[PDB]
DNA sequence: ATACGCGGCCGCCCATCAGAATCCCGGTGCCGAGGCCGCTCAATTGGTCGTAGACAGCTCTAGCACCGCTTAAACGCACGTACGCGCT
DNA sequence: GCGCGTACGTGCGTTTAAGCGGTGCTAGAGCTGTCTACGACCAATTGAGCGGCCTTCGGCACCGGGATTCTGATGGGCGGCCGCGTAT
């Protein structure tokens, strides 16, 4: 709550020898300081006698300390080469790269207006900012916010005003409504157009969507699956009106490439996420419901769809237990494998109608999954030589339908070729040592003899398969190939021979390097990778390297540096299930395997990172098949696994009560009827009904309006006809002027035209319904709207008075000047009468500590000020 | 809460009462075993559970030595579990020599 | 040229209609006796033989008691030193 | 560490009772000898007990509908705006 310091930004001179000691960053040295519990914006270029004693001291000394030896290894020491100063620098340069980002907002999450000392309210902001999770959002007040990001603010009402929450969905659930075949792209894809194969896969989700029965996404590794199921979201909401909030869960590798997959492809559905800790915990629930708590389950609906990593969905099982959802989407839904999963009895709990898994995963390896995937989709529903004719009578007939099989032969026209090369790899000298002794415990158990024991069955069946080609992977195997006792040429040479594989693979990159070629390292292992990390940084390649360790902020930082047109590393090394987790590589074209991923196809997906749509490059792939060793016999078994690959009644006086109130406050409301339904306002009744109560209403306001005036109208012209007929005696003498009577026919008349009474009627459900005020704003509004529209058109504020004048307003507490009037108008021009916090707050309107809803002017001094200038400009006071 | 002076050293003792779950960690102590069992024999198996029960033995059995040192410690007009209070008590039990 | 009229503005008490919140009645999930039961292999049943062990006879060790001459060991008290234990 | 206090070790004299070897007595262990009851064993029949498998009501803690209370725009009537405005 106190001002202290956070962090550290940016160091710069203060002021115009061999190391700076702390007083001279004192004396000497400015530093950029990010305060305490405020977002980056604020940053402050702050000394030490500056600040004095502030609550927080550590992060600046250390950072101090740390720029005095940086200080020393860059300009102070000969023993730096060339590339330290590249290092040194270069964090300057990225450590302000993660700092830039903050000061760019990226959400409005809500809008609170909050009293200031002076005794003022102002509005304020609850803004999101760039590559963040939902934490540390504070409030910033609205005049600077559209200052800087009006785009954000612009859309911020929008959905507030898109009134479309799963309030209003079709009521589909007995039955539901017969289906079109779709030939044309839905005029709601922004993103471009898709092609022959992503339409029609649409047309089948959404074609056994209104069967009520769920169905499997089974296409290759990236066929435009993301795009068929967020347009299979998109048409299934603005088709059969089905605001139902979707549920859908997805990898935490592949997410952020779904959100802007979901905000490109579909602007108008927002996409909120739940990726957080203990603080988002609370930010998700500010918003996932309305009006903080809720009886029963009537919470209004802030959301339909949302994003879950599958960490989260079984840390909090049971909220989403309880809500209903009605549509499932999952990434790579090979997950449920075994019927003995967590998550694969968790998933059964959330009140669900209908499923949609989307994944490639093969489904003859074990019958366990065919038959897991089966009674997953559907609970309850399901090898002779000479009866499997019989059985895939019953196999092929019944599993079709929520199956989907379809090859590439789809724009793997353009995209160049595919091709997958094996390596033989014959042993080693270091090598048969370890291969021939470590199947006994001789030599094995000389060196490193206590550990024997536990790896002895590691090293047989489940070893020997990954440490076969390469033995460098235990201890008593680095100094045993090199035969020497710093070097640094033998280190790398006595670590490239070893292996026949390491070889192999230094020759053929380098043979690729001067060609051009990215080349892509697939290991089984977490150290290999380590190990290669050591050697290619020595012989001067820039690399990544892509494990099962890296924050997801890290992890997508590199994947796009790396995709982007203009990147020097050709070498990126990836995991089997770290690497083939999620993702794509689009410019890359050679992969290289180490040693087969113990199973058929867990390679196939591991070349489908880099073998995609996109790729331009033909592509090329290395198998580094080991000869006389363990890994042949896997490989033939993993031949053996993928052998098989196969009208609301009427409207009431309450809504009459309803209506009656939105006209004096928006006029002619015929055009805007869904958007108040969405809302509390109306009641869900037909477009038409609505409009002709609308009118009627009025053609009961006039009639009275007229009658009343024609009444007064024969009576005032018998008075005056009497006035005439005394105003004879008055200038004849027969009554004098200075004395005439108490009651005489010039006082009758003048009391009878100065009438005041408002005019009344009924209207089937309100009582005594205001005939003229209802007829007097419908009108001097509509005269507005079409004066600015017919001038002002595409900048609404310009509006001007000119000449014309309207009153004077002297002693109204604050500045009041002709340009505040300028914008009252438009302020309801905007808003409608009425609301003037609205108006008020406005950022553009700059009307905002003028109004005083002692101070004035308030509510009805508005309200008195508008139909003043409404009627002055157009001359109805005539 | 009073003030702040030996004000948890009670605290967490109740707690820990209260509760029952293993002392040690149940990841360090599984290898801890499989490690020294080697040394005496080789090509060596484990139960689920066989661990599982030395776990509770060995915690058990050290409390226990704690709760003694303990007295130990206070007879010595200390609150302070020391390097021999450990001693006198296990050799006066008698592993101890 | 000079005096009268007023006009919306406004504080005032006074009236109407919706929303918030407490009480009157509630559904839901978890725990622990119950029931059902059934193939079956261990106890029970009826039964024979023989052998431990109860039991009575007997004798023959050793546990008790008892005494008095002899004296080492216990007793109680006097005096001071060198530890228990309290404080810092 | 140090200093105060006192209790417990060391001595001598007085005193009390163990230990010694002496005899006598009979109880209770140990032996011995005959009978027979009770336990092992083998047989055949029967249901208690174990694996295998899924039951139902009650209790903790989250819930549900209806009258009622408090906040907001509405509105005629008595007063005040002092400043532009028409008539003689
Ligand atoms: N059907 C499609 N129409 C147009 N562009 C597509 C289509 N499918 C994919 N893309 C483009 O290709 C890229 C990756 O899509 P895709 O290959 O399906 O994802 P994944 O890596 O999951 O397979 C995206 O950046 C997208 O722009
Ligand atoms: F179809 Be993907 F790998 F997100």
């Amino acid at each position: 709550d106190f001002h202290g310091i956070d962090i550290v930004i940016n160091h710069r001179l203060k002021t115009s020898k061999t190391v700076p000691d702390l007083n001279n960053c004192k004396e000497n040295y400015e530093f950029l300081i990010k305060w305490t519990d405020e977002s980056h914006l604020h940053n402050t270029w702050e000394t030490y006698e500056s600040i004095g004693q502030v609550r927080g001291l550590k992060r600046l000394d250390n950072y101090c300390k740390q720029f005095i030896i940086e200080d020393q290894q860059v300009r102070l020491d000969p023993y730096v080469t060339a590339e330290d100063i590249e290092i040194m620098d270069m964090e300057r340069e990225r450590r302000l790269d993660e700092f830039e980002e903050f000061h760019v907002p990226e959400r409005i999450i809500d809008s609170q207006r909050a009293s200031l000392e002076d005794g003022t309210s102002q509005l304020q902001y609850l803004v999101k900012w760039r590559r963040l999770n939902y934490d540390e959002a504070t409030w910033e007040n609205a005049t600077d916010i559209v200052k800087l990001a009006p785009e954000q603010v612009k859309h911020f009402q929008n959905r507030e005003n898109s009134k479309i929450l799963p309030q209003y969905s079709s009521n589909y659930t007995s039955q539901r409504p017969r289906f079109e075949k779709l030939s044309v792209q839905p005029p709601f894809i922004k993103g471009g157009e898709l092609r022959d194969f992503q339409l029609t896969g649409i047309n089948w989700m959404a074609f056994l969507w209104s069967k009520g029965d769920n169905g499997i996404l089974a296409d290759e590794m990236g066929l435009g699956k993301t795009v068929q199921t967020v347009a299979f979201i998109s048409w299934l909401i603005f088709a059969r009106r089905q605001n139902g909030p979707h549920i859908i869960v997805v990898p935490l590798s592949t997410m952020p490439a779904w959100l802007d997959t979901f905000e490109k492809w579909a602007p108008d559905l927002n996409c909120i996420c739940y990726m957080g800790n203990q603080k988002s915990r609370d930010t998700i629930r500010e918003y996932e419901f309305y009006t903080n708590p809720r009886a029963k389950g009537k919470k209004t609906m802030k959301f339909n769809v949302l994003l879950t990593t599958y960490e989260y969905i079984l840390k909090d099982r049971a909220e989403l237990g309880s809500i209903k959802w009605q549509f499932m989407a999952v990434d790579e839904a090979h997950r449920l494998k075994n019927a003995e999963s967590s998550l694969y009895e968790s998933l059964n709990s959330f009140k669900v109608a209908n499923r949609m898994l989307i994944t490639g995963t093969p489904l003859q390896n074990n019958i366990k999954e065919l038959a897991a995937l089966v009674n997953f989709l559907m609970p309850g529903r399901f090898n002779q030589d000479e009866e499997q004719e019989e059985y895939i009578h019953d196999l092929h007939r019944r599993i079709q339908p929520f199956i989907l099989r379809r090859l590439k032969k789809d724009v793997e026209k353009s995209l160049p070729s595919k091709t997958e090369r094996i390596l033989r790899v014959e042993l080693s000298d270091v090598q048969t040592e370890y291969y021939k002794n470590i199947l006994t415990k001789n030599y094995s158990a000389l060196t490193a003899g206590a550990k024997g024991g536990h790896f002895s069955l590691l090293n047989i069946m489940n070893e020997l398969k990954k440490a076969s080609n390469h033995p460098y992977l235990f201890d008593n195997a680095e100094e045993r190939v090199l035969q020497k006792f710093m070097t640094r040429e033998n280190v790398l040479r006595g670590l490239i021979m070893s292996s026949g594989k390491m070889v192999l693979l230094d020759q053929l990159l380098t043979r690729l390097k001067k060609d051009g070629h990215r080349v892509l390292i697939f290991s089984q292992m977490v150290r290999m990778l380590d190990i290669l990390g050591d050697y290619l940084s020595i012989k001067g390649i820039n690399f990544q390297r892509l494990d099962g360790t890296v924050p997801s902020a890290q992890r997508r930082i590199s994947i796009d540096h790396f995709n982007s047109p203009d990147s020097n590393d050709f070498v990126f090394l990836l995991s089997t299930r770290a690497g083939g987790l999620g993702i794509n590589l689009m410019t890359a074209d050679t992969v290289v395997i180490f040693d087969s991923d113990w199973n058929p196809q867990a390679d196939l997906q591991a070349m489908a990172r880099a073998h995609r749509i996109g790729q331009k490059n033909h592509v090329m792939v290395y198998r580094l098949v080991s000869k006389d060793t363990v890994e042949e016999e896997v490989l033939e078994r993993a031949r053996k696994k993928m052998i098989l690959e196969y009208d609301m009644d009427s409207i009431g006086e309450s809504e009459v009560r309803a209506l009656y109130k939105a006209i004096l406050k928006f006029g002619n409301l015929k055009e805007i009827l869904d958007e108040l339904i969405a809302d509390g306002t109306l009641p869900v009744k037909s477009f038409e009904k609505y409009g002709e109560t609308y009118d009627e209403m009025m053609e009961a306001a006039k009639d009275c309006v007229h009658e009343e005036e024609k009444n007064r109208k024969e009576i005032l012209e018998k008075l005056e006809k009497h006035a005439t007929a005394y105003r004879a005696k008055l200038k004849s003498g027969e009554i004098k002027a200075e004395n005439q009577p108490k009651d005489n026919p010039l006082t009758r008349l003048s009391l009878k035209k100065r009438e005041k009474k408002a005019v009344l009627f009924n209207f089937k459900g309100v009582k005594s319904l205001n005939a003229e005020s209802l007829l007097s704003r419908v009108e001097d509004l509509k005269y507005l709207k079409n004066l600015i529209n017919s001038n002002y058109k595409d900048d609404p504020l310009k509006f001007s008075l000119g000449n014309n004048t309207p009153k004077p307003v002297q002693n109204w507490s604050s500045n009041w000047t002709k340009e505040e009037d300028e914008k009252l108008l438009i302020g309801v021009f905007k808003y409608g009468y009425g609301s003037w916090t609205q108006i008020r707050d406005d950022p553009f309107l700059g009307i905002t500590d003028k109004i005083f809803l002692k101070k004035v002017p308030g509510a009805i001094h508005l309200g008195r000020r508008v139909d003043y200038l409404l009627s002055f400009l157009r001359g109805g006071l005539n | 809460h009073r003030y702040r002076p030996g004000t948890v050293a009670l605290r967490e003792i109740r707690r820990y009462q209260k509760s029952t779950e293993l002392l040690i960690r149940k990841l360090p102590f599984q290898r801890l075993v499989r490690e020294i069992a080697q040394d005496f024999k080789t090509d060596l198996r484990f139960q689920s559970s066989a661990v599982m029960a030395l776990q509770e033995a060995s915690e058990a059995y050290l409390v226990g030595l704690f709760e003694d040192t303990n007295l130990c410690g206070i007879h010595a007009k200390r609150v302070t579990i020391m390097p021999k209070d450990i001693q006198l008590a296990r050799r006066i039990r008698g592993e101890r020599a």
